[PDB]
């Protein structure tokens, strides 16, 4: 199997308290379908500045999305304390045919820091993290999503620079606040920028190890990297699957300023995915050190059909979605 | 040992692309985007280039 390197030591987690009414916000945000906001560019081809009809998997143009936000654990002082997160893992979804996500949407301007909202800390873009898999059911303690057999993992690590993808299964721990334990809440990931992210060496496991201290990784059949720079310019992300496997998307690589996404990756594993949920984070920074973090928020595929304004460049410039409406 | 056919510029002889075939005439032109896509079509598609 995969060499993610060694189990954690402890079966021991840090308590997880669950915060999740300082979470509600109202920030919708529905598609600028004239902006072609959320459109996937078509594979293979390219176009000149003919526009033309299109069929494929997109967003609903009126849909405002599901949003989502990471926060800060509890600290005080000059030290950590138990963390504080939504219930978002709770929030088990079925898979839709795929999804896209906006990230770093609130960059370059100021909102509050959520957790504890009075500090009114300006907003950061921060990566978020994933679990799909064909099946969910209770937790040992009742609690909802915990997953069956293998699962896909996206996990930024340390910084925003590196991105892991996995394919293996999950294992429960006995220790207090984890899943065999009857202690546990909810599971939940952490990092530490006190020594995490140093500036001359990142910690690229620092998600990783954060998330083994919940689960015992066992029988891991894929792991795969990615190299990431930081931009605080928003990008686009989105996972699809077809008989050929999952594929990822991302406006990174190639369209930064236009947003359209381009297929980066690929995956190996063909497994029909049937649910999907985010896994929640926490950031174990010191309280006075905190800052607040940006929006994130979620959309899902349908088989819907536009007219398509390319660039001469080919980017997607403006699109229709013909069903939103008679003048559409 | 041959005669070094990845390109002609050119009359209309049949090619292959990684698969997509047809017969054409090909010349050297500018570029259009989106780049690292290979493949230009228009609305019939007609590979453009």
């Amino acid at each position: 199997y995969v060499d993610v390197g060694p189990d954690s030591v402890k079966s021991a987690c840090i308590e997880v308290d669950i915060q999740q009414t300082f979470f509600d916000k109202t920030w919708p945000r529905p598609i600028d379908v004239s902006k072609a906001d959320g459109i996937i560019y078509p594979q293979g081809r390219t176009y000149s500045n003919i526009t033309i009809t299109y069929q494929g998997l997109f967003p609903y143009q009126g849909d405002h999305g599901d949003m989502y936000v990471y926060s800060a654990g509890h600290a005080t002082g000059t030290t950590p304390q138990k963390l504080f997160v939504a219930n978002y893992s709770q929030d088990v979804k079925q898979f839709a045919n795929g999804f896209v996500v906006r990230i770093g949407a609130a960059a370059n301007s100021t909102g509050t820091v959520i957790i504890s909202p009075s500090t009114s800390a300006t907003i950061r873009k921060i990566y978020p993290a994933f679990m799909l898999g064909s099946s969910v059911g209770n937790f040992s303690d009742g609690k909802m999503g915990r997953f069956f057999n293998h699962t896909l993992v996206l996990l930024p690590d340390g910084c925003g620079t590196l991105l892991r993808a996995f394919y293996c299964i999950l294992e429960p721990r006995s220790g207090n606040h984890c899943p065999a334990g009857n202690s546990y809440t909810s599971f939940a990931t952490y990092h530490t920028p006190a020594t995490d992210c140093s500036d001359g060496n990142y910690n690229r496991n620092a998600s990783l190890n954060s998330f083994k201290e919940y689960f015992n990784l066992r029988n891991c059949t894929f792991m795969y990297t990615y190299n990431i720079t930081e931009d605080e310019i928003l990008e686009w992300f989105g996972i699809t699957q077809t008989a050929q496997g999952v594929h990822l998307f991302s406006s990174r690589y190639v369209d930064l300023y236009g947003g359209n996404m381009f297929q980066f990756a690929t995956l190996p594993v063909y497994d029909t995915i049937k649910y999907y949920s985010i896994i929640p984070h926490s950031i174990r920074s010191i309280q006075s050190d905190r800052k607040a973090w940006a929006a994130f928020y979620v959309y899902k595929l349908q088989p819907l059909t536009f007219l398509l304004d390319f660039s001469v460049d080919g980017y997607i410039r403006r699109a229709i979605d013909c069903g939103f409406n008679d003048l559409s | 040992n041959d005669t070094k056919i990845a390109s002609q510029l050119g009359n209309c002889v049949e090619y292959s692309l990684y698969g997509v075939s047809g017969r054409g005439v090909f010349q050297n032109c500018t570029a259009v985007g989106v780049r690292q896509q290979r493949f230009v079509y228009d609305a019939y598609q007609n590979l453009v280039g």
